[PDB]
């Protein structure tokens, strides 16, 4: 019941002037205006946030460190990304965290948590729910589903289904309030 | 003439564009994350570019397998334009390589050779 | 009624023998013995007998100039190949051979013509339908469909279903002996 | 450390993996066709390998989406493996370029890596 939300940017965070600056949510924003209201003992921290294409090593380390000094002190961690290379990243983090002691899932939107028709309250219950199973490991929650990290890939740039488990079954999918995992 | 397709990874480097142009590559495809773009912070690659993409031209199409690129759409996408890049729209992988190909056998003007990969020739790309 | 078929090698063609060798069969061998008696006025013409990976665009060329000197003559061609260069070979002939005034069907099989359980059959049928249709222009056939060639993209590696038309409807799709285009 | 991603094309020539290896890149990944492979006539991109892999770990992967590499299958394959490609087998392309540079942050001995690249490490590939 205690779990960790953890920022990088992302579309999700984006938000949009029209003196032509952008700017960015922070990951508690995020949830309050996508609207989650039942996340009873959540943590925030914001770790970037940046577009994700400027995603580059270096970052990995700090959010392996920074994973890496929190997996005991929580239930479960959500990283909110950029659709871009979040499979670049929850690839990398597999293998720098081998075994983590709980789940953490990485998870974002193809349209700003700002926007009325946003896939972000979706796929955020989607890591909520998952962040509170017992299932360790690292994986991504996107479209209703929830995927090994390792074995995800960005397969569309313009659809709210852009992620797919490649080689490997789905680990878990949204039916109601449920996550069914066969 | 010679074509060379380098897929975008984080922390990529200008260098072997620049080894690539020596080299005596007349197109280079960048296959870039999602809807198309360059990060313009963390490396040399951005830079690189818009020396680069008035020499050969420089294509941009998408790691993902569906819907193509749209380097409008967002901030990396529209400094990849400012940069010269050559987006490829909708086109597939494929379509872009030989596309490019086609081309450069008989032009290696940069401008005539951007206006070509932006017109649908036959079938492959909505312009 | 007039038909081309162009051979170019591939896995349809494709013959192994326990010596260690690897032999190959002509356009007109790989229809006979994948079956098709059917094929009333057919012409045949080898052309290569490789291993698509060894396609290089020279081929492209020697392809394009024999394509060019039969659209007059047939009133439709098909061309067998291996399917890991096929989507190339289709895309650069399409820009080629710009208005073809006849269909050109670029076709294949993921299993030798020679094996009980081949593609090849239906690969061929659908190339062979599709080739009298009066549809002009460079096309795919696979699995029981046909795609625009400079559409076309080899999505899996060991699968019947290899090919997929991206971004783009499939032009028509096998039901019985009919080729449906919607 | 630095890493340099291919795809393979008709016609492609290994100078550009000499010109990545002389740059200072640690490993190479080369998307390949189909189940995986490297041609064999018409370029010298297999003789080119056959030096290069004892110096650095080149890795083969798949251009198509979905059921991964498997050099054993064909001829090209078979080839590839004589010449010192290390295969990603079923590996997403993400995983496959970040398990490689995992491996390379702490041991650039070739033979050490291509024993990582083949094991199972944390469910990314079927070994």
């Amino acid at each position: 019941m205690k779990i960790l939300l953890i920022g990088m940017g992302g579309t999700i965070a984006s938000v949009k002037g029209e003196n032509g600056y952008e700017a960015s949510l922070s990951v508690k924003e995020v949830l309050d205006i996508a609207g989650i209201k039942d996340c009873e003992d959540c943590d925030f921290l914001d770790l970037k946030n940046v577009d994700s294409t400027l995603i580059q090593p270096e970052d990995w380390v700090d959010l392996a460190e920074t994973l890496y000094k929190n997996v005991k002190k929580y239930d479960g961690i959500i990283v909110t990304h950029g659709t871009d290379t979040l499979a670049y990243t929850s690839s990398m983090i597999s293998f720098m965290l081998r075994n983590p002691p709980i789940p953490i899932v990485f998870t974002g939107s193809m349209i700003p948590a700002t926007e009325e028709n946003s896939d972000a309250p979706l796929n955020l219950q989607t890591a909520i729910k998952f962040a509170t199973s017992g299932i360790r490991g690292v994986y991504v929650a996107f479209n209703g589903k929830v995927m090994l990290g390792v074995r995800t890939s960005k397969v569309r740039t313009m659809s709210r289904d852009a992620f797919e488990s490649i080689n490997y079954p789905i680990i878990a999918e949204l039916r109601g309030e449920d996550l069914v995992v066969n | 003439m010679a074509v060379l397709v380098i897929k975008l990874i984080p922390g990529l480097s200008g260098d072997i564009f620049r080894a690539a142009v020596e080299l005596g590559y007349r197109g280079i495809v960048i296959e870039g994350y999602g809807a198309g773009g360059i990060p313009y912070r963390g490396s040399d690659l951005l830079q690189t570019i818009e020396e680069l993409s008035k020499e050969i031209p420089i294509v941009m199409t998408t790691q993902a397998m569906y819907d193509g690129v749209d380097l409008t759409r967002y901030k990396v996408g529209r400094l990849a334009l400012r940069a010269g890049v050559i987006p490829a729209g909708d086109m597939t992988k494929e379509a872009t390589v030989t596309k490019l190909m086609w081309i450069l056998g008989h032009t290696n003007n940069v401008e005539e050779i951007k206006v070509l990969m932006r017109k649908n020739l036959v079938g492959e790309l909505r312009d």
